[PDB]
């Protein structure tokens, strides 16, 4: 509880911005997954960009206030963690894919940082299945679209954090 | 469905160097279906007015994740549909199988596993190595790939006739060894 | 007699390795004493670091940057249990980079009194902006002349040394550190030679 996340706010904001800039990069998780699943054909990439999971847009995030924005970021990161856990429990090969664990640790760090930032502003955050797969092509396409949407959402949240740092009202 | 299409079989597990015939059945509104491999055309034969057969000869191993077969229709509904073709390697026979004794209690047998034939998805996971002796009728799945520590029961029996077996979802190889307890 | 409260709790993170922490035990207790290093985030806990020998122990997990972490060591024996004070720091401010490699010295045909430097830095894949310290000397002298540190504060991979004697050989060495001045200075790089133009 009080054993971390000191009262420094500028350092926390800088850490959040740096984590967002580091995570919002296609070479982090999407490109290794594409190069591993043999999806380098232009038609396969078009199918990847076609199927897109519904993520909050940039204008919606910019229109919200600060506590609502933090709560939506928390919920979206929780959903992303759940989806990554499902993908890990469906792939059944941990040693051939450490980028998944790296992204999971990064998302956990971002979640800790946003929780600490919300606690510093005297705001309370909102507190709340089949292993086998019939087809594999549809699963690959869905995972590709989910990773694309996740990277776009990370870029959007990084831009919103940059605008917040520019404002500093 | 008049606006959909199907393809069989789905997620087929084959051996490197075999043949396969993939069938494709589209609806009534779909027209001029053209299937492709990773990057190459495929000359399909029309078995009927609404069916099309794809023939592949001497498939080659590409990766442990399978070869994606994407098939896109030029006319009608513009989308991409297809299946993954899982190709596995050939299972080899254990080479230089020999065992030894140290204190008349354990037998540390060792061998060569060969080439790995394990896929990544839920298709093919296990590659078991079973060692069953004849005079005792004992065999359990070993937890290692190229080693095993045998436990001999008391009785001062000096004879052995083993039969190591490697089995996967496709084939099953076997090799027999014969030795003596005091001579090793 | 029971042990005392440990002090001098510091931690260093080498580039490409886990976090290593050290402390001083104090006095000899003449009894079997175990030292366990605790570690946790603000919302998550990590496995314990049990010292197998001496005072330093290397953690088992991967270091995560941009997240404050709090660590402390507890001393326990057959007569008492006492834990030291906890420190709150950032794993990115305790990194010790590796010395730059592939140092090359190139001359210039137009200006014989200059020597352009060229090196490459790891920087954890382009994550840390590193400032460098360049020292140069002749081949017969033993003392090293250091360039003003204010001139090498911006992140860069090349530097042009001026005011040098024409037709003379020189030796160079470099070491890098974080831009914010925090962390630890890296070891000296490999000595690279270079001859000025006529
Ligand atoms: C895969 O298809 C090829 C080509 O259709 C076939 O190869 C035949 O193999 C037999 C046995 O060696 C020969 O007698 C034939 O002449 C080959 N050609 C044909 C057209 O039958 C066979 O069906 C398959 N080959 C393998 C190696 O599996
Ligand atoms: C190879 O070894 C595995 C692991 O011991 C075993 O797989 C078992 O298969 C049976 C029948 O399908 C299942 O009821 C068990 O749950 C599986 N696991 C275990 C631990 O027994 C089996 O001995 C071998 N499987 C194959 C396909 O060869
Ligand atoms: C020693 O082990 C071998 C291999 O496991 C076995 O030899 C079999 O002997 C029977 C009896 O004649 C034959 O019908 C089989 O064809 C042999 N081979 C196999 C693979 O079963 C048998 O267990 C032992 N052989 C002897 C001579 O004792
Ligand atoms: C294996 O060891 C056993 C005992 O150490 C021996 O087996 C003998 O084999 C001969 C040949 O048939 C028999 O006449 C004997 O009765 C067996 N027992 C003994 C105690 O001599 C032999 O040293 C080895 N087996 C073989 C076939 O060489
Ligand atoms: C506290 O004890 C530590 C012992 O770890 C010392 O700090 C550094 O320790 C390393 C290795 O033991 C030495 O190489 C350094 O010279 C020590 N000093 C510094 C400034 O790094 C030292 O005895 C104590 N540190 C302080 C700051 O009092
Ligand atoms: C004996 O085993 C070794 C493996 O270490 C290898 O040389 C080979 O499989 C065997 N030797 C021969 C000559 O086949
Ligand atoms: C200390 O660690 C040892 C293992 O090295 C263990 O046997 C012992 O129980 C621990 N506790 C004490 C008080 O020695
Ligand atoms: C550094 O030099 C070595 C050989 O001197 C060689 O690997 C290459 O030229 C350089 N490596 C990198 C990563 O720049």
């Amino acid at each position: 509880a009080n054993r971390g996340c000191s009262n420094s706010s500028s350092q926390l904001l800088s850490q959040l911005q740096n984590q967002a800039n580091l995570t919002g990069n296609t070479e982090s998780l999407l490109e290794p997954y594409i190069r591993l699943q043999n999806l380098n054909t232009p038609d396969l990439r078009a199918a990847c960009t076609q199927h897109s999971v519904a993520f909050p847009s940039e204008d919606t995030l910019r229109q919200l206030s600060k506590p609502h924005f933090l709560s939506t970021v928390y919920t979206t990161l929780d959903r992303v963690l759940y989806q990554l856990d499902a993908l890990r429990q469906k792939f059944l090969k941990t040693p051939a894919f450490p980028k998944l664990d790296s992204a999971r640790h990064n998302i956990l760090g971002i979640r800790n940082n946003v929780f600490c930032m919300a606690r510093l502003l005297n705001h309370s955050l909102e507190i709340p299945r089949s292993t086998t797969t019939p087809d594999v092509f549809n699963t690959k396409i869905g995972s590709c679209g989910f990773l694309w949407g996740y990277h776009r959402f990370m870029g959007s949240v990084g831009r919103v954090f940059r605008e917040w740092d520019d404002g500093s009202t | 469905e008049p606006d959909k299409s199907l393809i069989f079989p789905k997620d087929k597990v084959l051996e490197e160097g075999s043949n396969v015939t993939i069938c494709l059945m589209y609806g009534q509104n779909v027209y001029n279906v053209s299937c492709k491999l990773q990057d190459e055309p495929i000359h399909g034969e029309q078995l009927d007015s609404h069916v099309s057969l794809l023939k592949l000869n001497n498939v080659v191993f590409l990766s442990d994740t399978g070869t994606n077969i994407n098939c896109q229709a030029t006319k009608g509904p513009k989308r991409i549909f297809g299946t993954v073709l899982f190709v596995s390697k050939v299972l080899e026979e254990p080479k230089n199988v020999s065992c030894e004794t140290r204190d008349f209690k354990t037998l540390d047998c060792s061998w060569e596993p060969g080439v790995d034939t394990t896929l990544t998805w839920r298709k093919q996971r296990f590659q078991n190595y079973t060692l069953c002796e004849s005079f005792s009728k004992r065999c359990e799945v070993s937890n290692y790939r190229n080693s095993y520590t045998w436990q001999i029961t008391e009785g001062s029996q000096e004879m052995y006739n083993f039969t190591l077996t490697a089995e996967n979802q496709l084939r099953k190889r076997s090799v027999n060894i014969n030795f003596n307890l005091t001579h090793r | 007699f029971p042990p005392d409260k440990p002090t001098n709790l510091t931690c260093i993170v080498n580039e490409g390795k886990n976090m290593l922490c050290q402390w001083d035990p104090g006095r000899e207790t003449y009894l079997e004493t175990n030292y366990t290093l605790k570690s946790e985030w603000a919302t998550e806990k990590f496995p314990d670091c049990q010292s197998k020998h001496g005072t330093s122990c290397m953690v088992s997990y991967m270091p995560t940057y941009y997240v404050n972490i709090e660590v402390w060591v507890e001393a326990e024996n057959a007569l008492g249990k006492v834990s030291s004070e906890s420190i709150n720091f950032d794993p990115v401010d305790k990194v010790k980079p590796t010395p730059p490699y592939n140092l090359s010295v190139t001359n210039s045909e137009e200006l014989s009194s200059i020597l352009k430097l060229s090196w490459v830095s790891s920087g954890l894949g382009g994550l840390l902006d590193l400032k460098s310290d360049i020292q140069y000397r002749t081949k017969d002298a033993s003392t090293w002349i250091q360039v003003p540190l204010e001139d090498t504060m911006s992140p860069r991979t090349s530097f042009t040394v001026q005011d040098l004697k024409p037709f003379t050989e020189y030796v160079f060495r470099i070491r890098s550190i974080k831009d914010s001045g925090k962390g630890y200075w890296s070891d000296w790089s490999e000595e690279a030679s270079g001859t000025t133009y006529e």
